Formats: C-alpha cells, sequence, structure tokens
C-alpha cells in the first residue's frame, strides 16, 4: 500500500503548480510520516521476532 | 461447586462461541477490503512517466494550416491538458477516499483484535477457573477412593 | 524491436513537398518521446516485479 501511496503521492505532484502544493503538503508529509510509523513496526514485529 | 462448574462451562461455551463470532466478523471485514485494493489498483495505471504519456498526446495534432490558428489550435490543446490533469484530480480524490477506507476497516480490525484478546485472557482465566475446579473434582473422586 | 518501433515512428502517410519541414517532425519527435517512455514505464514496472 505504502509503495502504491507514494507511486499516486507523486503522480498528484507532477501535474501542476496547485498540484504539486496540495498533494506535496498532505501526502509528501504523509509519505514520511506512515514510513516511518510502518518502519516502526516493522522494527516491533522484528523484535517479537527477536522476543 | 457443581452449580458453579456448570455455570463457568457454560460461560465460557458462550464466550468462546462469541470469540469464533467475532473471528467471523473480522474476516468478514477482511473480506470486505478487496473491492478496496481490486479499486486501487485498477485506478493505478499511471506512474511518473504516464503523466508525460499524457502531456504528448495532447501534443499531438490531426490537422495543421501554418497561419491563422496560432492559439486556436492552442486552445483545444490547453483544454485537453486541463482534462488529463483534472482527470487526475477526481481519481486521485477517490484514492484519498478509499484509502481513508482502508484506514476506517483497519481500525475495525484493530479493535476486533483487541476485543480477541481481551476476551481470550478472560477465556484463559476460565480455563484455569473450570481445571481447577475439574482437579478438585477429581480429588474429590480419589479422596472418596481413599475413603 | 526498439529500431521496430524507430522506424514506424519514421513512416509518414501524407507529403506535400513544402511548408511543413518540421511541422510534420513535431509529431515525429513526440511519437518517438511516446514510444521511448512506453518502454520506461514497462521497465519500471519490470524494475518493480
Amino acid at each position: 500500500d505504502y509503495d502504491k501511496f507514494v507511486g499516486l503521492s507523486f503522480t498528484g505532484a507532477i501535474g501542476g503548480i496547485i498540484a504539486m502544493a496540495i498533494t506535496g503538503g498532505i501526502f509528501g508529509a504523509k509519505a514520511e510520516n506512515a514510513r516511518k510509523e510502518k518502519n516502526a513496526l516493522i522494527s516491533e514485529v522484528a523484535e517479537l521476532e527477536s522476543k | 461447586t457443581d452449580k458453579v462448574l456448570q455455570a463457568e462451562q457454560l460461560r465460557q461455551k458462550q464466550l468462546t462461541e462469541d470469540i469464533a463470532t467475532k473471528e467471523l466478523e473480522r474476516k468478514e471485514i477482511e473480506k470486505k477490503r478487496d473491492k478496496i485494493i481490486e479499486a486501487l489498483d485498477v485506478i493505478r495505471e499511471h506512474n511518473l512517466v504516464d503523466a508525460f504519456k499524457d502531456l504528448i498526446p495532447t501534443g499531438e495534432n490531426l490537422s495543421e494550416l501554418d497561419l491563422a490558428k496560432p492559439e486556436i489550435e492552442l486552445l483545444k490543446q490547453s483544454l485537453e491538458i486541463t482534462k488529463k490533469l483534472l482527470g487526475q484530480f477526481s481519481e486521485g480524490l477517490k484514492y484519498i477516499d478509499l484509502t481513508d477506507a482502508r484506514k476506517k476497516l483497519d481500525n475495525q480490525i484493530d479493535t476486533a483484535s483487541t476485543r480477541l484478546t481481551e476476551l481470550n485472557r478472560q477465556l484463559e482465566q476460565s480455563e484455569k477457573l473450570i481445571a481447577g475446579v475439574n482437579a478438585v473434582i477429581k480429588i474429590d473422586q480419589e479422596k472418596s477412593a481413599v475413603v
């Protein structure tokens, strides 16, 4: 889902001026945020494997 | 002790049935997201190149006459550019909506999983209860044997 | 098949020998970029899979 998220967010970016604006504002931040949260979840399940 | 036995057995039986019911519910929620993932996959047909592969066929033409439409031909150009842009927007909005629906059903799955965890903890508590009850009943039988 | 794409974009239908030295070449170059970018995105999907 996240790979598809960054794909669609970048398509919503590269269209035009306000497209860049709204999509890089919302999902440009949401990609980093959901990615860091997601990789924290990666680390948690990896620690459960490690536990 | 036997009344407590039967009451807790019926209790944990209802608990087990309810846990299986909630498992069926969350499996059905997991069946519901199939339409959402397939919809956003069949919308997912454009990625980083296909924007330019839309910018070029709107740059295409059929009829040319070298004069008298310097910008009149460009009217159709700019309007079809805005067509393809706004075609990307509304589908992007529907993409946003269905990802929010994904977050909603994932919240459903998470709350159901917490209910699963708590009811399974209560189920294991009742396992301890009914196990000790059955054990002391078996003791009572063995007590009568030693009698 | 790269060259077998470079040739049919080099093809034409209508010719008039004047007044489109490069106006005809606009469609040429744009369809060249079409076939190139058609190779790119499919190449990216190839990378992904």
